């Protein structure tokens, strides 16, 4: 078990600071860096899931 | 006016078949829940599929 911040709830603290400050402008650039299926995914659900 | 239309549906194409209502109650929406992070469908929707 580690001390580290998960892929998902990091992209979740983005959309937390977006949401504060009124940033509903979004561009999401990925690599293929192994860790883009899930980071994409996470902010792509929560959009669709709010008023 | 449903059942008599699936009478005559089932006489003229020849099935048998079992009725029973659906659990829900509910006519069927896709539903996150974000229990398995993946959409669901509810209802008699999700019970056909």
């Amino acid at each position: 078990f580690q001390f580290g911040p998960s892929i998902e709830q990091q992209a979740s603290v983005m959309l937390n600071i977006m949401e504060e400050y009124d940033w509903y402008i979004f561009s999401i650039v990925t690599t293929y860096f192994p860790g883009y299926q899930d980071f994409v995914n996470k902010i792509r659900s929560t959009i669709e899931n709010s008023f | 006016f449903c059942i008599d239309l699936l009478i005559k549906l089932a006489r003229t194409m020849n099935f048998t078949y079992e009725v029973h209502l659906v659990a829900d109650g509910k006519f069927g929406t896709q539903e996150r829940v974000n229990n398995s992070n993946k959409k669901e469908w509810n209802g008699m929707m999700g019970e056909l599929l």
